This record gives C-alpha cells, sequence and structure tokens, in this order.
C-alpha cells in the first residue's frame, strides 16, 4: 500500500528500493514582460531518485531544452519524470532493478505505473512520509552540476558520503532528512551551521563535511535547534516553554503528512 | 404476435417482459406472455416473492424458434426451453389464447423506448458475451461475473465482456505513453473498434447489452463495463461525429427508462461529471447532459 511511519523500517531491508522526487524537474522564475504581462522562464532542474538503504542517487538532469515548444510543462514534467525512471530501470542489470518505487508525489502514480507496465512485478506506490527531497538543490554540489549542465546529463552520487561506514541505513537516512529539512526550513542557517567551522572540509569526493561522531551529534542538535526556532518564528510561539516530547513531535510532525 | 408461453406458475414472482413487469400469485392460472414484437430482441426475467436474491432472465428472440418458460421445483426456477415440435408449441399458444390466460406485451404504438435501448444489440452477439451454444436463448443472472471481474470463478458461468483496461499494455503503445494516457483514441479507434468490434454497431450493441443487463438484474460487472464503454469513447479526442450523435441519443434512452429509485447504485458519479463536464467530449452529449441535469442532479 502506502509507504508511512508504520512500515519505515522497510525502508532499509534488503529489497531494492527507489524513491522518486519529481519537486525540482520544472523549474521556472517568473517575470514581467516589456508590456507589463507575466512570463515564465525554465531552468535546469533534476529528477532525484535514491535508494535509502545505500545512499546512491542517480540525479538526471532535466536541461531546459526538453521543454522547448512543449505545452502544459507541469503535466509534462510529471510523464518526463516517468519515461526517465523507466529508462534508469531498464539501464541496471535485472538483479540491481528495484523491487518498488516510492513516488513523493501522488500526482507521479499514474505516470510512472503507465511507464512500468512492462515491470508488473515492480510495486509502484505513495507514501505517508513529508520527505523534504526539494531541498536537494540547497546541496551546493548537487545545485552546480545542474546550473551548469547544457545538455541532459545523469551524475551518480552517495548522499550518504561515507557515514555508512559508521551507522546504519536509518540513522543515515534520519540525518539526511533531518539536514535536508533544516535547509528547506532555513537554508543560509543551515549552511552557516555545516560550514561554520572551517577546520572541518567536505571532501572533493563528498558532498557533505567530514564531521567526527561527536560533530555530527551537535551538528544535528544545531539543527533540530534550527527546525524548533523557525517553527516558533513561524506560529509566534514562545518554544523555551515547550517540552521535550511537545519538541519530538513538531521535528517529526513535520515529516509526516 | 410472437408468444412465450409458460406450463403454470407454481411460486409467486414479479415477471418482467422487458422494460415492462407484473407480479404473478403462487398457483396463479398465469400461461405465459403474447403479442411480443417481432424484430427486436428480448428479456424476461424473474424475481421471486419469497426471495429476492433470486434474480435472473433469457435474452432471445421469437425469430430464432418456439420458447416456452417452465419451473423447475428442484433447481428452484423458472427456466426457458425450446419447443422443437411446431404444431404442438402452436395448439398450446391457441389454447392459453383462447382462454386467455396470458398477459399481452404492452406496447404504446407512439413508443418506440424498447427499439432505443436495442437498437444494436442483436442475439448472436448476445450469444457469444454469454456462452451456453445448445440453447438458441441466453440466461444472465445477478450474481454472474465477468472475464475482466474473474481476473482481478467458473469460467462457464461468466459475462465475457470485451475487457477495457486504461492501464494495460493494450490501451498503451510504448514510446506514447502520456499520449495514450491522456487520450484514449488509439485505444478506441485502432484496438476496439478497427480490432476486435470491427465497426461502432457491435461496440453500441454491448454497451446496450451491459446497461442492460446492468438495469434488469442488478448485475454489478455489467454497470461496470456498461461506465467503462461510455469513458472509452468521451476520454477520446478523435470519435466520428456520427458515433457521438449515437452515443447521445443511447445513453439519453437509457438515463430516461432507469427507475429514479436506483439512480443511486446504477449511475457513477466518477465517471458521469469526467464525461459530461471534464472530457474531450463534455460538450458532444447534449441531449444526455439535459436530462441527466434535470432527472438526477444530485449526482452531478
Ligand atoms: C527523524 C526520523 N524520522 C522522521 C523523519 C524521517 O526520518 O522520515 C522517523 O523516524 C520517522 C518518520 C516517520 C515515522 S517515524
Amino acid at each position: 500500500g502506502a509507504m508511512n511511519s508504520s512500515n519505515y523500517a522497510e525502508l532499509f531491508n534488503n529489497d531494492i528500493k527507489l524513491f522518486v522526487d519529481d519537486t525540482n524537474v520544472y523549474r521556472v522564475t517568473v517575470h514581467k514582460t516589456f508590456e507589463g504581462n507575466v512570463a515564465t522562464k525554465a531552468i535546469n532542474g533534476c529528477i532525484f531518485t535514491l535508494n535509502p538503504k545505500t545512499g546512491h542517487l542517480f540525479l538526471k538532469i532535466i536541461h531546459t531544452s526538453v521543454w522547448a515548444g512543449q505545452k502544459r510543462l507541469s503535466q509534462l514534467a510529471k510523464w518526463k519524470t516517468a519515461e526517465e525512471v523507466s529508462a534508469l530501470v531498464r539501464s541496471l542489470p535485472k538483479e540491481e532493478q528495484p523491487k518498488q518505487i516510492i513516488v513523493t508525489r501522488k500526482a507521479m502514480l499514474d505516470p510512472l505505473e503507465v511507464h512500468m507496465l512492462d515491470f508488473p512485478n515492480i510495486a509502484i506506490r505513495p507514501t505517508e512520509l513529508r520527505l523534504p527531497f526539494s531541498a536537494a538543490m540547497s546541496i551546493d554540489k548537487l545545485s552546480d552540476v545542474v546550473m551548469k549542465a547544457t545538455e541532459p546529463q545523469m551524475v551518480l552520487f552517495n548522499i550518504y558520503d561515507d557515514w555508512l561506514d559508521r551507522i546504519s541505513s536509518y540513522t543515515a537516512f534520519s540525518r539526511l532528512t533531518l539536514l535536508l529539512r533544516a535547509l528547506k526550513t532555513n537554508e543560509e542557517s543551515a549552511k552557516m551551521i555545516l560550514l561554520s567551522d572551517p577546520t572541518i572540509t567536505i571532501k572533493s569526493y563528498h558532498l557533505w563535511p567530514s564531521f567526527t561522531d561527536e560533530q555530527w551529534i551537535t551538528i544535528e542538535s544545531q539543527m533540530r535547534d534550527l527546525i524548533l526556532t523557525e517553527y516558533g518564528r513561524k506560529y509566534n510561539v514562545n518554544i523555551s516553554a515547550l517540552t521535550q516530547t511537545e519538541i519530538k513531535d513538531i521535528i517529526l510532525g513535520q515529516n509526516i503528512k | 404476435m410472437n408468444t412465450v408461453p409458460f406450463t403454470s406458475a407454481p411460486i409467486e414472482v414479479t415477471i418482467g417482459i422487458d422494460q415492462y413487469s407484473f407480479n404473478v400469485k403462487e398457483n396463479q392460472p398465469f400461461h405465459g406472455i403474447k403479442d411480443i414484437p417481432i424484430g427486436h430482441v428480448h428479456v424476461i426475467h424473474f424475481q421471486h416473492a419469497d426471495n429476492s436474491s433470486m434474480r435472473y432472465g433469457y435474452w432471445f428472440d421469437c425469430r430464432m424458434g418456439n420458447f416456452y418458460i417452465q419451473y423447475d421445483p428442484k433447481d428452484g426456477l423458472y427456466k426457458m426451453m425450446e419447443e422443437r415440435d411446431g404444431a404442438k408449441f402452436e395448439n398450446i399458444v391457441h389454447n392459453f389464447k383462447e382462454r386467455q390466460m396470458m398477459v399481452s406485451y404492452p406496447k404504446i404504438d407512439e413508443d418506440d423506448t424498447w427499439y432505443n435501448l436495442t437498437e444494436f444489440v442483436q442475439m448472436d452477439k448476445i450469444r457469444k458475451i454469454v456462452r451456453k451454444d445448445e440453447n438458441q436463448f441466453s440466461y444472465v443472472d445477478s450474481s454472474m461475473t465477468t472475464v475482466q471481474e474473474n481476473e482481478l470463478s467458473d469460467p462457464a458461468h461468466s459475462l465475457n465482456y470485451t475487457v477495457i483496461n486504461f492501464k494495460s499494455r493494450e490501451a498503451i503503445r510504448p514510446g506514447h505513453e502520456m499520449e495514450d494516457f491522456l487520450d484514449k483514441s488509439y485505444y478506441l479507434n485502432t484496438v476496439m473498434l478497427q480490432g476486435i468490434f470491427k465497426n461502432s454497431s457491435n461496440y453500441f450493441g454491448e454497451l446496450q447489452f451491459a446497461f442492460l443487463n446492468a438495469m434488469f438484474f442488478g448485475n454489478y460487472g455489467s454497470s461496470l463495463q456498461w461506465h467503462a464503454m461510455i469513458e472509452l469513447i468521451c476520454s477520446s479526442a478523435t470519435v466520428p461525429k456520427h458515433m457521438l450523435d449515437k452515443l447521445d441519443e443511447i445513453l439519453y434512452y437509457q438515463i430516461k427508462t432507469l427507475p429514479e429509485q436506483y439512480s443511486d447504485i446504477l449511475l457513477n458519479e466518477r465517471v458521469w461529471n469526467i464525461c459530461l463536464y471534464s472530457s474531450f467530449q463534455k460538450n458532444s452529449l447534449h441531449n444526455t447532459e439535459k436530462i441527466m441535469e434535470n432527472k438526477y442532479p444530485e449526482l452531478l
């Protein structure tokens, strides 16, 4: 059925699965024209296709050329997403093909089902999780490869860097969703938390800084502080007054539809 | 001037003949139905007074043979049988008519309702949907499942409607996924009309037969098929003008005949709202839109 809180551990079992997030496929700037009408200008986008067990990210860059002379772009973007996910699955060896594809937005279900008719044993599922994968473009190295692209390109990343050497997939995904939620909620404050101590760098082959286990605990705390601070600012709530249950419930509640 | 005599009526029953119905008492001197109009298929249907779950009937055409009804006390139903002895059959019918023990098919001269509901329905197409090749007439009941329903059990007692599935390789050409899913014209015109039905008359005959089995038996699979065949047309950008105009006539008479008190079980809100207000054909069904808005505005 739907992937929710009740079946969360299923994400980290040994059944290959992919999340697909289409929220950055069709991206525009909105501007006034000379005549004072409004026009859009597309910018390069990306499909975010992630294995939550291994951290493997299949970032398909969507170059603005794919929109040229097309209509109903927000509808087309879903079908282009499904077309590219189905092309990625066909490109993978059989033993690497997912058993399940979890779409972050339920508007992706019909397009993906229809493109995947040839794979009746791959389950296409929605999720009750509110995942912050839209914030992928707040990761500097991801934003940079998308914006520099001059043509359609697939780029492969491990979005966990080397964390799985030290932590479980469950913990790695929890860390990723906390970082992306913080970057979604207050990008500048999240980047300052990550990039403050100049002595801790990002390896050439990594996306995130080289924090020790103790430093990751500090960073994670600072990210939860940011999220709670922003929830207080948004709703005009005195957060200093909140209890530990109230706080856990607020940070969790935001990653649940 | 064709007749379906009954041997007797041992159990109290509501008898339908096409859109008509009448109540027969247990052991009433009832011996059948005369003055059945030649040139159309007919349906004679039953709902037992003591058990409304017993809801079943027979599609027949009096041009194909001499049919009668006899109650079977073992299987507990009114069975259609064919009498091969023409002179015996004529003599039985003559005796019952002389004694006035038959009801007359109550057709009003001005009234084209039954022709309008069966225009495309032919007994040979019925006999391919309902497979019992030893009889010239076809048994249908409330509980018979469709070949589609059976996929998602007894294959000998099934309704062999054409399978329509919008999310199937049959409906969707590799490489034309968005095109074919949003515009069902390929699936309607190439696969269904050119490929399976051969022409719009056969397609409309199956649609009309599905509606009639839905209405007369409360056959749920038949209702699903009727709506699927409407949606397939309404969801196609490219449909011949003659087919759209004919569909509007077909659906108008169906909505006209539907009992108000069954509108809540026989009409699918999603399909009708989609077909009349959202689809490619939202403005092609003027007569159907007007009767739906005037008769069933709560559904819309
Ligand atoms: C922060 C960890 N986390 C919340 C956000 C996330 O990881 O999806 C969870 O353990 C759960 C999510 C839904 C039910 S439990």
